[PDB]
């Protein structure tokens, strides 16, 4: 049950500040050292600092001086990383490692489950959810595609289903992205050419954080 | 031919590890011998100690004794040294720290003058004074100061630094100026160090202070020391002009006695591991003017200490611990290096002549039985018929205390 | 800093087969202790990155033998040994032995299948978002392999790189295969100024682009 157990994910506006916090337990906190590390979205890993929990004395990159805070808390068995002074390119995930001296093993063998900062200025905002219908190409190998395009909310997540959940397989959904402080998203479904628009084909995008629910009915056009 | 120095293409020699005894050492030189320096250039040799009666740590001096000589096939293609020309001192007490280099008819020796002790030890009693001593190596009656000259050096520019001395056995030549090795004492408070450069990474009881604290003899004293160079240009005639080169701070430890040499054409420079970086401190010289070295990244040998830096540590800690055991490029483009260490923890004892790249000792022997004390030791590698030889000398206790000195042919093949 | 190479970055394998990633250091990682400290991490979607090979060559707690760590220096190589489904995943190497620590790039362990074109579909602005003020058109290439795909757009037939945003999945888990999409956006008034939108795919399947398109003029 040697475990550490990192804050929950952030929101923040750009130019705030963040502290997230790491706990240890099943193992005595000064026999090993602790390494943060971040992970931007879709990239790989960046060693940050290492930081001695019997001395309280953080090693750090030179990438991440001043508005950096490398931190702990002795008597809680917890470590802290503060940003100060929040920018776009500080949304990322970021674990903390065990990393013991060189008195035993310094690689490392146990992290936390990760924390996701988000940097937007933005307020809850619903989705604006289009219908994408295809146009007069034809039908291609007996089989049709279809579409949602969820625009433009805050924060995550959405939830995207089609005919209420009976069309589960065929359908792809994409990994949102932010853009201009919002997140945009788009579902594709594959339905055999008899079954659209023979029988309705509509989904169902449900948005918690605003309580919203939209259905969208994808019907053909004349063009 | 005769002796001459490690230059052009030697004869070549094993370059892979063999624990089969193939290094052949030869004994060359049959109350306390102490102060050692050796220094080897051109079929010629420098060597000072002093004597005392006693002890080797307390006790009255009888006598300092600087010599040069020669150093020649003694007779059975095994060479040894053969003293040519020795001055002595009148008052044994009052010098301290000599080093010696060697420049085209004479082996020019810098020294400290005191009445106070040992400057490293009385450092804010001692005014800074020091002296030349030129000794002819091949000397003729009758010549006025062609033999032996005593110089005292009047100025002195120290650049940021209150006093300079020479520290360490031997320097270099380039063209017509020398360079010996120095130290330089600097008021702790003047001293500019940024704690976040100590390196303490995975160091559970390192504080980044411990690199500033440890760049003197105790955490509260009153100078911290640097190691370098101290210039002496003979084209300027006038009077002696001493000039003092500050040593880069790339792994900077604290000031020690420390060696440049040239081998292969190129100038090495080796840095006593006193403080927390035991790990021997040795490379090609990157520049002179300013001194920056490339140290090796050597894995292997290291120097024997007290509790708080042993053989082997790395970590930072407040000490002022080691021992000046020094080692000689003979070979770089597999940077092979050979030299003498004391194989021990915490004690000095046990010398072990070695060969050893950065990461492994290739071949090795010792040159004693096990737990006889030892101290400094000083190698010089050179040519005799083309063939890699090296001489060292090692401080022993026997039943007397005085330095020992080896011939070590370093062999071509690997067989044993 | 210290660069770490990681080749291949990506790895397609066939359960069963063995697989081997190369990791190389710019700078030796010889410590000056001796210790060469390269270690070896796989992370898995949505989950931590977990310890698999240390100082090289010495595996840690729980971890199969199948996974081999060999090299000294400068070279150093992962080895998998035959691969299982819970092996597929993104591999980074780590090196510990100077300061700032540096990762590789990390290579995608895959699953190996048979080439497949993508099934490209295209689709107009809705009326919705007309009446709302803006226009995206959206492009859907959809269960693709190999992963590496390239899409452009044009209107009119001159090239649009600007407004595009593009999302991708990963290896499905029941036809190992990708599928991608790009969205361009713009205002309605310059969506109305122009008459056809195109949509290409460059893909290793065919030689030339796999072209969608809509004329704005057609009904
Ligand atoms: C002379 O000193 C060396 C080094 O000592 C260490 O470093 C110094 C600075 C100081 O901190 C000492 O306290 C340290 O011990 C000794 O060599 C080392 O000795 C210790 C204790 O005997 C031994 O500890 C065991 O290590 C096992 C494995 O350790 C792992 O981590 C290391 C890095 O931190 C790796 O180098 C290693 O390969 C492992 O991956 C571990 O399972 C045990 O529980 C102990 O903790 C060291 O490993 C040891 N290692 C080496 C590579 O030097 C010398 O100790 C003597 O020689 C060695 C070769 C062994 O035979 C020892 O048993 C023996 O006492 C020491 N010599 C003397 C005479 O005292
Ligand atoms: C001690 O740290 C000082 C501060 O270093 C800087 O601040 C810290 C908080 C951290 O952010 C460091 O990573 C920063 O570099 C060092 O002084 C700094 O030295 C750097 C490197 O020379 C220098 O950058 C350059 O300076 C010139 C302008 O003079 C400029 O034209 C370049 O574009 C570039 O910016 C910093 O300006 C300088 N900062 C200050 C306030 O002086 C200091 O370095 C030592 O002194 C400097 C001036 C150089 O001579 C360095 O080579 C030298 O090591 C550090 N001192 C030590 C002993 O480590
Ligand atoms: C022994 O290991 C040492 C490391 O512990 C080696 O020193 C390293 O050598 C590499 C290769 O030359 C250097 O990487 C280059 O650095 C320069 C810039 O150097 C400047 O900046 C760094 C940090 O910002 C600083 O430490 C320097 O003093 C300089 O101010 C780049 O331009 C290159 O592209 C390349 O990245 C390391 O910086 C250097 N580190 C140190 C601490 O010296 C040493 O070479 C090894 N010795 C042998 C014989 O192999
Ligand atoms: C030791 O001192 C001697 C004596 O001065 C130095 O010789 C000097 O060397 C430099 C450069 O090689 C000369 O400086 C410049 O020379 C050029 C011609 O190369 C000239 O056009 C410039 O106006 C300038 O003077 C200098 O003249 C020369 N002096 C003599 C008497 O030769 C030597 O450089 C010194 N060595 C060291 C290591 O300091
Ligand atoms: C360390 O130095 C002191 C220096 O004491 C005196 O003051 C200096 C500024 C300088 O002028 C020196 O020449 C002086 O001697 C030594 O202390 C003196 O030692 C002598 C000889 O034993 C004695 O006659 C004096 O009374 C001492 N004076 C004082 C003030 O202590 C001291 O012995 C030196 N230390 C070492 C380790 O030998």
């Amino acid at each position: 049950q040697i475990q550490l157990v990192q804050s929950g994910p952030e929101l923040k506006k750009p130019g705030e500040t963040v502290k997230i916090s790491c706990t240890t337990s099943g193992y005595t906190f000064t026999n090993y050292g602790l390494n943060w590390v971040k992970q931007a979205p879709g990239k790989g890993f960046k060693w940050m600092a290492w930081i001695n929990t019997y001395t309280g004395e953080p090693t750090y990159a030179d990438d991440f001086k001043g508005r950096f805070a490398f931190s702990l808390e002795t008597s809680a068995s917890t470590t802290y990383l503060q940003i100060n002074n929040l920018k776009n390119e500080d949304m990322s995930t970021y674990f903390c490692a065990r990393s013991g001296y060189y008195d035993g093993l310094k690689a490392m063998d146990y992290w936390g489950q990760g924390t996701s900062v988000t940097v937007s200025s933005a307020k809850t905002t619903p989705p604006s959810v289009y219908p994408l219908a295809p146009g007069s190409a034809a039908q291609t190998n007996s089989m049709v595609t279809l579409g949602c395009l969820v625009k433009g909310y805050f924060p995550e997540p959405v939830t995207v289903t089609w005919n209420s959940g009976s069309l589960s397989s065929g359908v792809h959904t994409f990994p949102a992205v932010l853009q201009s402080d919002l997140y945009t998203l788009s579902s594709s479904v594959t339905v055999p050419s008899s079954t659209w628009p023979s029988e309705t084909v509509t989904c169902n995008v449900a948005h918690p954080a605003s309580s919203t629910k939209v259905d969208k009915k994808i019907v053909p056009r004349d063009c | 031919q005769g002796v001459s120095d490690l230059v052009g293409l030697p004869n070549q020699i094993c370059l892979q590890k063999t624990t089969s005894t193939i290094l052949k050492p030869r004994l060359i030189s049959y109350v306390c011998i102490t102060d050692p320096l050796l220094a080897v250039d051109n079929g010629f040799f420098a060597y000072s100690h002093l004597e005392k009666i006693g002890s080797c740590t307390r006790g009255i001096a009888k006598q300092r004794i600087i010599g040069v000589g020669e150093v020649l096939d003694r007779g059975d293609k095994v060479p040894s040294m053969f003293m040519t020309n020795v001055w002595t001192p009148p008052n044994p007490s009052t010098i301290h720290h000599c080093s010696s280099t060697y420049h085209e008819d004479f082996y020019y020796t810098l020294c400290a003058v005191s009445h106070v002790g040992d400057p490293i030890l009385n450092s804010t009693s001692w005014t800074e004074s020091l002296s030349l001593i030129r000794l002819a190596v091949r000397p003729k009656s009758d010549s006025g100061d062609y033999n032996q000259k005593y110089i005292a050096i009047t100025k002195v520019e120290r650049g940021k630094y209150d006093k300079v001395m020479p520290y360490g056995p031997s320097g270099i030549k380039q063209g017509d100026t020398l360079y010996f090795p120095a130290v330089g004492f600097l008021p702790r408070t003047e001293f500019q160090y940024n704690d976040s450069n100590c390196p303490i990474i995975h160091c559970k009881y390192s504080k980044a202070e411990n690199c500033r604290l440890s760049m003197g003899v105790n955490s509260k004293s009153h100078y911290i020391l640097r190691s370098g160079l101290l210039k002496y240009n003979l084209s300027l005639g006038g009077d002696i002009i001493l000039q003092f080169i500050e040593i880069a701070d790339n792994r900077l430890t604290i000031g020690s006695p420390s060696k440049i040499y040239n081998s292969l054409g190129q100038p090495v420079f080796y840095q006593a591991s006193y403080s927390w970086d035991t790990m021997i401190k040795l490379g090609d010289v990157d520049t002179v003017d300013p001194l920056r070295v490339q140290w090796r990244n050597n894995s292997v040998i290291s120097r024997p200490g007290q509790s708080q830096c042993p053989r082997f540590n790395v970590c930072p800690e407040v000490c002022w611990e080691g021992t000046y055991n020094d080692a000689f490029l003979i070979d770089r483009l597999n940077w092979v290096s050979a030299g003498v260490y004391l194989n021990s923890n915490q004690t000095a004892e046990n010398p072990v002549f070695a060969v050893f790249k950065d990461n492994e000792i290739l071949y090795q022997v010792p040159l004693a039985e096990d737990d006889t004390n030892a101290q400094k030791t000083i190698t010089d590698c050179f040519l005799l018929e083309n063939v890699i030889w090296c001489i060292s000398l090692v401080e022993i206790y026997d039943s007397v205390i005085r330095p020992k000195l080896f011939a070590v042919k370093i062999p071509a093949q690997c067989s044993e | 800093d210290v660069l770490m190479i990681q080749t291949p970055l990506s790895l397609p394998v066939s359960l069963g087969d063995q697989a081997s990633i190369s990791c190389r250091s710019s700078q030796s990682l010889i410590h000056i202790n001796g210790n060469t400290y390269l270690e070896w991490y796989l992370q898995k979607p949505g989950q931590s990155p977990k310890l698999l090979i240390y100082k090289v060559s010495n595996r840690f707690s729980g971890v199969p033998d199948r996974f081999s760590g060999s090299g000294s220096g400068t070279d150093f190589t992962l080895k998998i040994s035959r691969v299982e489904a819970e092996d597929l995943g993104v591999y980074y190497c780590f090196q510990g032995s100077h300061v700032p620590f540096t990762f590789g790039a990390g290579t995608k362990l895959e699953l190996k299948r048979a080439d497949a074109a993508p099934t490209v579909s295209i689709f107009p602005p809705s009326s919705e978002q007309l009446t709302s003020g803006g226009a995206s058109v959206v492009c859907f290439l959809n269960n693709f392999y190999p992963k590496d795909i390239n899409v452009k757009w044009k209107i009119d037939g001159s090239e649009r790189q600007n407004g595009v945003l593009n999302s991708w999945t990963d290896q499905d888990s029941k036809d190992s295969t990708y599928s991608m999409s790009s969205t361009l956006t713009l205002t309605k008034d310059e969506y109305e100024r122009h008459n056809s939108y195109t949509c290409e795919a460059t893909h290793k399947t065919s030689t030339s682009p796999i072209v969608k398109s809509f004329n704005r003029n057609e009904c």
